[PDB]
RNA sequence: GUGUC
């Protein structure tokens, strides 16, 4: 189980600066286990997220538990039951611009990470040890699912 | 005369094939690309015109795995032949029944 | 034995214009015979000749000796001559239509599928590309729909295949940079291409425009060889225009219409401007208007009301921007910067 | 709630105040991860149907259900060009004494359609201007103006 | 065709041949070949009387009928077919959330209008055979190609 | 007698001159609904810089006139406004200002954005490419100096 | 219209032409289309090798 | 001398 990161987030704000696009909107989330600011963009036409909802976000690679790492992705083939059928939102992007917090000039331990899913941006902040992997160049799959309780 | 030519890629021997069709337009290109996209064994399929003052169309077909790109071409072409055959067979009967019914109700 | 044959394809032929001012007004290209009884050439190289394409008649020369046929190919070469000796900016980048198409393609709003992606990259295998395998990048969003993102379509011009060693790296801002964040911008006007694939931002007049630095083709020619810069300049001119034609870009009279809430916004400004300007008349007649600059009475009054009139126009233009839509064709062209500016919008 | 808008996105096309959404036709395998469509020929035969709304002397109005835009556009494109018919090509003028041009007269005569069955006639070989019996129709015109 | 005066004469002999519409416009066997997507007008909330009567005028006549039954002045869609799309509902934003305009993307209304050379009901049936004439001619040479 | 070809200069009677580009057949040039094809494709990129608004007004007035059946006055410092003409374009059934629903022909898919259609008075100018075309290799020379 | 910069500098060239230009976004960056009517007039001398 | 760039 190559899980890079997994947590439960709640949306505090959504699209604060009016509205510019017609299919994409900004999302502001927060957590309870570890203090962290998660910002991403998701399609509203497909995934109609609203205000004040709790979802589960998982960043990982190698969907199939069987293979070490496969060459090419096949759309309808289901040889190995992966983690995508249990969730409801899948993305495939890459990390870049590994920088940290610049406000605290002296000793701090807060690190940030930027991911680009082919145009849609994602910003993560949090603890140093919480980010275990998250290499500079890494192809990572994002998984989102609504948790209504 | 020259009906069609085959250009295979230098690297891929029988994976990426471009058929060059002579004296054709976007009519048979769009229907054929639709018929080949209906096939699940095809990754990339697409037609393009060389020049608007010419009639040479390059149509590329790529299959996922080790499979020649010549079989899906004729498969989709025969499937389109059957589709138009059935479309004509149904249209003829609809026209006939509507016409006979109108002639009956008129007089 | 000397034999003089007709013009065949693959000839170093000179093509130029008569009003020559700079040294790039004449160039040498490869000849191509086409039965249409007219001269034809790419629109990207129209800026060096400064043609207007309505009444221009350009001329053409044919070298006779073999010693000069090789000298006009290495010095007066289209691939070699891409920057200008005056400053050093690339003169051949793109024109209005291609810029608008590239801007409408990458908008963080476009979403294709598996079938349209195979068609947009189908019009790109036309020349020396028929013996080249094209790859399909992995799709981003596939739990529900497996739909494609338009920004990954644009990254195919840079790296068309796996064998081509093209790894571009650019990081710059646009003409609409909102600020308050380097790459968390509000209007996504920040281009960051890493390893020859677009990550963020929309292509505008400052990224792939003619007469600017930090250009895509310019950096591509500086990092890699110059032959790779010209092979990727025509690939965009075959990808952007067809998609723009199949998308639909048009302007009507409904685009430029004053809003009802806008007519009363400028009415207040015009009334206040008139009430304020028509006071300085009797103010001067009574004897007033203390003067800071060394000048005469009518001179200070000439500039005191000249700043009162520009305020009305500026305020009206600024209130008009909040009254327009997000699909206004003139506003779209102004944001892109192909042919137009905000001044023309505020004037119309 | 969202799955419904998802199946409605591909079924119908929505019209807005500015712009049209859901334009591309997505019914191919691999696109949707809930359904499967490869050919379904026997199922396609029972879903396709043709109706006739109105039929006039020289106009026919019909309806097609269960078909895409590709084959329909192909039909509409070949209805104009690839369907052959007869028209005037060559003209011998003996004595033109009028105001209209000879070229304009020939053009207007070629614009005149002909009520004839093109199925019986052949296709002309690469080139011949003498004119055989099977692939050339003769027409004569003669009129002179006189006073009353 | 032409106008004559006393002292004028015209004598011509023209040849009619077979051709396709791709060569010249005079070989077009059909005058108008077009189709239209089926309209769809879906209401969301029940309307009041005056709003219904004002919406009946915003559309083309014969789209939304106002039924007035003893207490109610409701609107009802009866036949959306005879409706030219003008999307005039977004003119007044008073209602602005009462109608949804859509186009069913499997329904096509073809309207052929022939010049008079041949019946238009046969032109569509001939176009279907012409479409497969090339699908067969290409397979004919593909047979010899794969024969090698 | 000459026909227009690639390289002929046309005007828009509004200070917009241009040489012809690509000659497109009738399978392309999409119709919107009724089957009307664009006779001359105009580029929307030359409008803002040239800053010509009278062109769209003239197109609108011409469309309204050809629909109604009366010539509209467009004199300077007066003529007709855009308030009484657009409300008259609604009675027929078209959109009120300029927009129409178009169906692309090369693909067969509708256009996301709407296109501006209408009749315009165009004019053909001189300086054809037939006369503005010269070439010489070895011809006569002068007697004073041996030069072309 | 003299002989120093009128004839010596000018020296009108042969094997040339001039024609109205038209757009064609189907060629490369270093390509240009020449009509066949002009190509038939222009000739290029070359010596025959083996 | 007129016309276009």
């Amino acid at each position: 189980a190559g899980i890079l990161f997994e947590d439960i987030f709640d949306v505090k704000d959504i699209d604060p600066e009016g509205k510019k696009f017609d299919r994409v909107s900004r999302l502001h989330c927060e957590s309870e286990s570890f203090k962290m600011d998660l910002i991403l963009d998701v399609n509203i036409q497909i995934y109609p997220v609203d205000l004040g909802d709790k979802f589960r976000l998982v960043i990982a690679s190698t969907l199939y538990e069987d293979g070490t790492l496969d060459d090419g992705e096949y759309n309808p083939t289901d040889d190995r039951p992966s983690r995508a059928d249990q969730f409801e939102y899948v993305m495939y992007g890459k990390v870049y611009r590994i920088e940290g917090d610049e406000t605290s000039t002296e000793a701090a331990t807060r690190l940030s990470a930027y991911v680009s899913y082919g145009g849609l941006l994602m910003r993560l902040q949090g603890d140093a040890n919480n980010l275990h992997g998250f290499e500079v160049d890494s192809r990572v799959y994002l998984l989102m699912k609504k948790l209504a309780f | 005369k020259t009906a069609l030519e085959m250009v295979q890629a230098a690297g891929t021997d029988r994976h990426c094939v471009t058929f060059v069709l002579h004296e054709e337009d976007h009519t048979l290109g769009n229907s054929l690309r639709y018929m080949i996209m209906k096939n699940p064994e095809v990754e990339f399929c697409g037609y393009t015109t060389t020049h608007p003052s010419e009639s040479k169309i390059n149509l590329r077909i790529q299959t996922r795995g080790t499979l020649p790109a010549v079989e899906p071409f004729q498969r989709g072409l025969n499937e389109l032949m059957n589709v138009c055959q059935h479309v004509l067979d149904k249209f003829e009967a609809s026209i006939k029944d509507y016409k006979d019914q109108k002639a009956s109700r008129n007089e | 034995d000397i034999v003089e044959r007709h013009l065949i394809d693959g000839d170093v032929v000179l093509f130029n214009r008569q009003p020559s001012l700079h040294k790039l007004s004449i160039m040498a290209h490869l000849a191509r015979v086409k039965p249409h009884r007219t001269f034809r050439f790419n629109e990207c190289v129209c800026t060096p000749y400064n043609a207007d394409f309505d009444g221009d008649e350009m001329n053409l020369h044919l070298p006779q000796t073999e010693e000069a046929k090789a000298e006009a190919l290495v010095l007066m070469g289209t691939k070699a001559n891409l920057v200008t000796p005056r400053n050093g900016e690339p003169l051949i980048a793109a024109i209005q239509d291609f810029l608008t198409g590239a801007y409408l393609l990458t908008l963080k709003d476009t979403f294709f599928d598996r079938a349209k992606a195979c068609q947009i990259i189908a019009s790109i295998l036309v020349g020396k590309d028929e013996k080249i395998k094209v790859r399909l990048p992995p799709p981003t969003i596939l739990k529900p729909v497996t739909l494609w993102t338009g920004k990954q379509i644009f990254s195919v011009i840079l790296r068309p295949s796996d064998d081509n060693p093209v790894r571009a790296n650019l990081r710059t801002k646009g003409k609409q940079y909102c600020g308050k964040g380097e790459d968390l911008c509000a209007n996504d006007s920040y281009v960051t291409i890493q390893n020859s694939e677009l990550m963020s931002g929309s292509m505008d007049k400052g990224t792939l425009g003619s007469g600017s630095k930090n250009n895509i083709f310019y950096i591509l020619l500086r990092d890699w060889g110059q032959n790779e810069a010209a092979d990727a300049m025509s690939r965009l001119a075959r990808l952007a225009p067809v998609y723009l034609s199949n998308r639909g870009f048009s302007i009507g009279i409904g685009d430029v219409t004053p809003g009802q809430g806008l007519l009363k916004a400028k009415y207040e400004l015009l009334n206040a401007g008139y009430k304020k300007c028509d006071e300085y008349i009797e103010a001067l007649n009574t004897g007033k208007l203390q003067q800071q600059p060394g000048c005469t009475a009518e001179e200070t009054l000439e500039a005191l009301i000249l700043k009162e009139l520009s305020v009305i126009r500026d305020h009206a233009g600024s209130a008009c921007l909040r009254e327009l839509d997000k699909s206004n064709s003139p506003l779209t062209m102004a944001l892109c910067g192909s042919k137009g500016s905000f001044i023309n919008i505020s004037q119309m | 709630a969202a799955s419904q808008a998802v199946e409605e996105m591909r079924s119908r096309v929505v019209l807005g105040e500015f712009g049209v959404r859901n334009v591309h036709t997505t019914d191919f395998p691999g696109n949707y991860s809930g359904y499967d469509d490869a050919w379904d020929q026997d199922r396609f035969e029972k879903n396709f149907r043709v109706d006739v709304v109105h039929m006039d002397e020289n106009s026919l109005e019909f309806d097609m259900v269960g078909i895409d835009a590709a084959i329909a556009n192909a039909f509409r494109r070949i209805l104009l060009a690839e369907v052959p018919t007869m028209a005037v090509e060559k003209v011998l003028v003996y004595n033109n004494t009028s105001i209209v041009q000879d070229e304009i007269l020939a053009h207007r005569l070629g614009l005149i359609p002909i009520h004839a069955d093109p199925r019986l006639f052949e296709y002309r070989n690469q080139g011949d201007e003498e004119g055989t019996e099977i692939d050339t129709l003769q027409f004569r015109l003669q009129v002179r103006c006189t006073r009353n | 065709i032409a106008q004559l005066r006393p002292g004028q004469e015209i004598d011509l002999l023209m040849h009619c041949v077979k051709g396709i519409g791709k060569d010249h416009a005079k070989f077009s066997p059909v005058a108008t070949a077009s189709y239209r997507l089926l309209p769809d007008i879906t209401l969301l909330e029940p309307v009041e009387g005056e709003a219904a009567e004002e919406l009946s005028r915003c559309f083309s006549p014969g789209v939304i009928e106002v039924q007035e039954v003893q207490g109610k002045k409701v609107a009802r869609v009866a036949n959306p077919r005879l409706d030219t799309f003008s999307r005039e509902i977004f003119r007044n934003e008073k209602l602005k959330k009462v109608v949804r305009l859509a186009r069913v993307r499997d329904h096509y209304i073809f309207s052929v209008e022939s010049t008079g050379v041949l019946p238009p009901d046969v032109l569509v049936s001939e176009a279907i055979k012409v479409l497969m004439g090339k699908c067969r001619r290409f397979l004919d040479e593909l047979d010899a190609v794969q024969m090698d | 007698t000459r026909r227009p070809e690639i390289g002929d200069k046309f005007s828009s009677r509004h200070g917009q001159k241009g040489v012809c580009g690509l000659i497109v057949p009738q399978e392309d040039m999409p119709f919107c609904d009724s089957g009307i094809c664009p006779d001359i494709i105009m580029n929307p990129h030359g409008f803002p810089s040239r800053m010509t608004v009278g062109k769209l007004i003239e197109l609108l007035a011409g469309k309204a006139g050809v629909l109604d059946g009366r010539f509209h006055y467009g004199t300077a410092f007066g003529g007709s406004k855009v308030k009484d003409v657009c409300e008259d374009l609604v009675r027929h059934g078209y959109n009120y200002l300029g927009k129409d629903y178009v169906t692309s022909g090369i693909t067969g898919e509708p256009l996301e954005a709407y296109i501006y259609f209408g009749p315009v008075y165009y004019q053909k100018l001189k300086h054809m490419v037939l006369d503005k075309m010269h070439a010489r290799a070895r011809g006569p020379r002068a007697v004073l100096t041996r030069q072309p | 219209q003299g002989r120093f910069r009128g004839n010596l500098s000018g020296k009108r060239v042969d094997f040339s032409g001039r024609t109205v230009i038209s757009p064609d976004p189907n060629l490369r960056i270093d390509e240009v289309a020449v009509p066949v009517h002009v190509a038939k007039i222009l000739t290029f001398p070359e010596k025959v090798n083996k």
